[PDB]
């Protein structure tokens, strides 16, 4: 019959808030279909027509009661006051997955309490190792989006309005009214539809809880929410995609980036050779102003677009680099995330190399290691980015030349070494590091750097490469042949 | 037909703050049709904004601007008394930097006289007998023009990003903006395509239009 | 005849924090952006200049209907409905309501690092044998010049006389918002480059640049001195003074270049008498 | 009126660490930056000079609302309530607890080092053969004259006769934060620069520059004298005292040039008498 409510992504006037709102309208009357095949189960009788693009309704008599009835079987609350998004598959996702979203979307979407009317807080204790950590979160009972069908619909006909309706920050992100003295005139307006869209957004989009690495973990636990939006380019494949992302643990949404969440998003998307994969998302900041800020406010919003070459480094990074800590205390599961592999994802994404500066941020500004540690961890997997650098070489000649002096080195140590005699082959590493340490300016430095390439003997390297390891010591700054020094000495392996 | 003219323009900051984006001042990647329709009525002195309507705008942008973020204590009407603080808001506002771009105009659609492209060419050759007021600005008021100078095809001779507006692009680019709520504002959805040509697609030809 | 009077500026070299953006628990971060060539660049606000040009007009008698308490540090309006027609500020930097409305007749951009920015911090533990919270904390600091842009449309003023206390104010600009406690920074001109034309467009927007990172010499940007030869960017309505005229005297066939023929001065006060004559003459004052 | 005092200050030559910033392994490296030709400086934070004030005012004997017990190395507050009519640091260096606020009328920048650093370290280890993991250690340090610029304002001084125990402050500045057990560097002013004028632009910030990349001889920066030469700055307001002087009167043709009709005294106590005299006539003290 004729469509009363007709969407299509190639519509102009459409935003990407628009198209993943229609995205969330597919995958809520797919999930719908799976629960109610046949058409007198629904209310009102109201039946869809799905393609890849495009979302189509007819229904059976007044308009009020059909979208009451999809309104109501939307949006529903469990027992345990967690959210119930039927669009989401709550079936397969556990309950601490549950919480995660029911409190990201109290967080971006019901950010206000005059939209909703909260229960008890809820406490229970999920048992992880032998370890029965308390979540306590803020039940439910009844929010605006449940009752959004009366605002929708002509009071008097029981029918859709024919005339743009004044929305809201609650219903569209970031639409608030500047100028509150003018509440009633400066609203955003939107046709019926759009408005529907906006209902059905927060299916589609994921929540991830950011921490800041400055901020000890323990002295402050994770309130920042980062909101992933994702540009649609068609149902099924946000459909799947979205699907594919619902396995993953709620570790792993604890992220140190913005970047880093947006990768996430698309860490389970397949890969294909044959197709140039590019998917475009965005991630929206919520992070309370002060201490006592009563809602979150949008402090910031960036775009990612993931190229194959982006997404495939960033899979190496997670595969070499190591995950986070789920450090598991008084009802206090901490998760520590390794800020290499975010600093990696960030200059992926700016597009730089991803050796931008790691020893900076590994050992000069991480003085307490704790990402050094990591270094440590992944040491290797920081040799393999930098063997993909080919600026690196001349620095990797230059590493396999100070290896092979140092083994020089420890060779004239073992001939020197009594028998019986332990020798100090740990001792003496030490002291390379505690003399390269204290050189404090060029001279000094290179002095010691030219004695101890002197010291090793005949060297094979420096031999082949002459001129070239001569014009790297010459013109490199001697803090940066310190650091490649001290790489050199922590990489030995005979 | 008369060559449509092409201005060529550079701005050091400027900023398209998006219609539903009221809570942070981010930013289109492109100037909207609509900005650039007004201040193409700044530079000729209009200020009604009827008198102009059917020139169809394209615009290139000529190298691809970096996008910044800025905290500004931002002044809303919230509360009637002036010296509130509740008046005074910390917001971040998105700008994009070294913004270079050529425009073509094309006033042949309109059916009043003189066009707008009479208007302009007539405003550069004597800049004198001109009369408005303020200062050419793009996007806020106080982010002015570096330049904005009668140029050809070939002023860069150089590779150009044209927004070509696809049905199923990204960008979702107001040519007609509705102040005071959202009502009359009209959006078209554009796209960013790389192509060598010196002159616009037919497609990249935007045609401003009352909402009406 | 409508006439501006656009023109680029750039402070002396100094350690400045001004505007800084919000926080993250540790570290005050100046606020920066990208610029020529992708290098970040620390900036200054456009209102928080214009906050400095309000103080100053509130400073020296000129009515302002938008007077800062200092004791209260809030802004009180004397006035709830504008009156351009006698008040500086509603006359110059406009208002806004809800007659209606009233374009601001002064238009500057950001204030720009003149040199790219470097992780700079400066730690700030505070004296005490206790230490607790609110101690160790970071203020991001930049060594450099800052260069803005402003125009004014002389021809909106409703007080035409009023164009010469914004001269005197731009050139004693008392302060930008920033750590004066910590980093007193002075923002009063060291080289300036002024046109007073009837053209809209004055492609002098940001002429001073020199890059060559940590390092103060502040040259003439090549594509300025490029458009000056072309022919456009007339040197008859341009206005040099400053030290960059010491760098454009030494220049080898500055005699001969149409930059010579340009109203050039060292001494800015003498650049200020004359351009203030000529523009009394042209407006009738 | 409006009458400000700015001043750029030079100190004596010798080794200083004063302010160390968050030291690394077993070295405590003192906080450095760059600054002019790209060279790196060490830097000395202007809360510590604002701190040394603090204390001068206390010592000698004013009301002071802040009181730093030497014993204890503890600050105590007098009184909850800031009151900057009652209590000289709260009038001149401001409060903000968090009525509330104050502006603050002495504006200081940071003390940078006239030389660049080197890296010069040095080693300290506890002695006897009992030797722990606190054994030895690596301080380092710096042989610079450190230059920081200063700005008051006398109008914004709740009273206005506190700005006379400033300048003594300042010319009999206490020991600046930093290791005076193994590095005591005085920071007594050996050559200033005094601007007291009623328009706020100032050309005297950080005007001192070196002969030689390493070495103590301390020159006035070309600059500063050019721009006196050029017009501004008007030689009737310039104060220099210390051991600049000397230089400037060994220089060629100075009966002639403008740097001659300025106050300029090789006594910087006379100097500083005189400015006291002059802005006691100026504010009716």
């Amino acid at each position: 019959t004729q469509p009363k409510i007709s969407l299509s992504l190639h519509a102009a006037d459409t935003t990407i808030m628009h198209r993943v709102g229609m995205t969330g309208l597919y995958m809520t009357l797919k999930r719908l279909e799976k629960q109610y095949p046949l058409s007198r189960q629904r209310g009102g009788h109201i039946s869809w027509f799905l393609t890849a693009d495009t979302i189509e309704l007819f229904w059976e008599g007044s308009d009020f009661i059909a979208l009451s009835w999809l309104i109501n079987e939307s949006f529903q609350l469990d027992d345990t006051g967690l959210i119930h998004l039927v669009g989401l598959d709550n079936d397969r996702i556990d309950l601490r997955q549950k919480i995660h979203i029911h409190e990201g979307i109290c967080g971006v979407f019901l950010r206000l309490n005059k939209f909703y009317q909260a229960g008890e807080i809820i406490n229970t204790e999920l048992r992880f190792e032998e370890k029965q950590v308390e979540y306590q979160y803020k039940s439910l009972t009844w929010y605006a989006h449940q009752t959004f069908a009366e605002k929708l619909c002509e009071a008097d006909t029981q029918q859709l309005r024919h005339d743009y309706i004044q929305i809201t920050s609650w219903l569209y992100l970031g639409g608030i009214v500047r100028h509150a003295r003018t509440q009633n005139t400066t609203k955003l307006e939107e046709k019926p539809e759009y408005a529907l869209a906006l209902l059905f957004v927060p299916v589609v989009c994921h929540y991830c809880l950011l921490h800041i690495p400055s901020e000890d973990l323990k002295e402050r636990k994770p309130h920042r929410y980062l909101v992933v939006i994702p540009e649609i380019k068609d149902f099924e494949d946000a459909s799947q995609r979205r699907w594919r992302l619902q396995q993953l643990e709620t570790k792993q949404f604890h992220v140190s980036s913005l970047g880093e969440a947006g990768l996430l998003y698309y860490s389970l998307d397949d890969i294909q050779p044959e197709v140039a994969y590019y998917q475009a998302c965005q991630v929206w900041l919520y992070e309370k102003t002060n201490k006592a800020s009563r809602q979150r406010t949008l402090m910031s919003i960036e775009e990612i677009k993931i190229d194959k070459n982006i997404l495939i480094t960033y899979q190496q990074v997670q595969k070499y680099f190591k995950t986070n800590y789920q450090i598991i205390k008084y009802k206090q599961i901490f998760i520590k995330v390794n800020p290499i592999r975010s600093l990696i994802a960030d200059n992926l994404v700016k597009g730089i190399h991803w050796w931008s500066n790691f020893w900076e941020k590994l050992v000069i500004e991480d003085s307490k290691e704790y990402l050094f540690n990591q270094l440590f961890s992944n040491r290797e997997g920081f040799i393999i980015m930098a063997e993909n650098s080919e600026e690196d070489k001349q620095y990797l000649i230059f590493i396999k030349v100070f290896q092979q002096a140092m083994k020089g080195n420890f060779a004239k140590i073992y001939a020197k070494t009594e028998e019986g005699k332990d020798p100090p082959i740990k001792k003496k590493v030490e002291r390379l590091r505690a003399e390269l340490n204290y050189c404090y300016d060029e001279l000094s430095f290179k002095e010691y750097l030219s004695d101890f390439l002197v010291r090793g003997g005949l060297n094979k390297y420096f031999n082949e490469h002459q001129e070239e390891i001569a014009l790297l010591i010459k013109k490199s700054p001697w803090q940066e042949i310190r650091i490649w020094s001290l790489l050199a000495i922590a990489s030995y392996k005979p | 037909m008369i060559a449509p003219l092409i201005l060529y323009l550079d701005v050091p900051f400027t900023t398209f703050r998006e219609s539903h984006a009221r809570e942070m001042g981010k930013t289109y990647p492109v100037p909207p049709p609509a900005t650039v329709y007004g201040m193409l009525l700044s530079l000729v002195g209009e200020t009604n904004v009827y008198r102009h309507c059917g020139v169809e705008l394209a615009i290139a942008m000529l190298s691809s601007p970096k996008k910044s973020r800025i905290l500004r204590q931002m002044r809303r009407f919230k509360n009637a008394d002036f010296s509130h603080p509740e008046n005074v808001i910390p917001c971040y506002q998105e700008i994009l930097s070294n913004l270079k771009c050529l425009i073509w105009v094309r006033s042949d659609e309109e059916k009043i006289q003189p066009s707008l492209r009479e208007r302009i060419q007539l405003a550069f050759d004597h800049p004198e007998l001109v009369r408005r007021f303020g200062c050419l600005f793009l996007g806020e008021s106080d982010q002015l023009i570096k330049t904005i100078k009668l140029a050809r095809e070939d002023y860069l001779e150089g590779v150009r990003q044209w927004a070509i507006r696809d049905n199923r692009g990204r960008l979702t680019l107001p040519y007609w903006v509705d102040h005071v709520g959202s009502r009359n504002t009209r959006f078209l959805r554009y796209r960013i395509e790389e192509m060598d040509r010196l002159s616009p697609p037919d497609l990249a030809w935007t045609m401003v239009q009352s909402p009406i | 005849p409508n006439y501006y009077l656009y023109g680029t500026v750039l402070t002396r070299y100094g350690l400045a924090s001004l505007n800084h953006d919000i926080r993250r628990g540790n570290k005050t971060i100046l606020q920066k952006g990208y610029w020529n060539n992708g290098k970040i660049h620390s900036f200054v606000g456009s209102s928080a200049i214009r906050w400095a040009l309000r103080f100053y007009l509130q400073k020296q008698g000129y009515l302002v209907n938008r007077v800062w308490d200092e004791e209260e540090h809030i802004n009180r309006l004397t006035s709830e409905d504008f009156d351009p027609e006698k008040f500086y500020d509603d006359d110059i930097f406009g208002f806004a309501l809800l007659p209606n409305q009233r374009m601001g007749a002064l238009g500057m951009n950001m204030a720009v690092s003149l040199t790219p920015y470097d992780g700079a911090v400066k730690l700030g533990a505070k004296s005490g044998r206790e230490k607790d919270s609110t101690s160790l904390h970071f203020t991001e600091y930049h060594a450099t010049r800052y260069q803005y842009y402003f125009g004014i449309d002389a021809t909106h003023l409703k007080d035409f006389s009023r164009i010469l206390p914004m001269i005197d104010g731009i050139m004693n600009l008392p302060k930008v918002g920033g750590s004066s406690n910590i980093f007193n920074y002075p923002f009063c001109p060291d080289s300036l480059v002024f046109q007073w034309t009837n053209h809209f467009a004055s492609y002098i927007s940001y002429c001073f640049e020199y890059c060559d990172p940590k390092s103060k010499e502040a040259k003439l940007s090549q594509e300025f001195i490029d458009e000056v030869e072309c022919g456009q960017i007339d040197p008859s309505k341009l206005w040099i003074g400053g030290t960059i005229v010491k760098d454009l005297q030494q220049l080898d066939n500055f005699e001969s270049s149409p930059l010579n023929k340009a109203h050039i001065y060292r001494n800015r006060n003498e650049m200020i008498e004359a351009l203030k004559t000529v523009i009394k003459r042209d407006l009738g004052l």
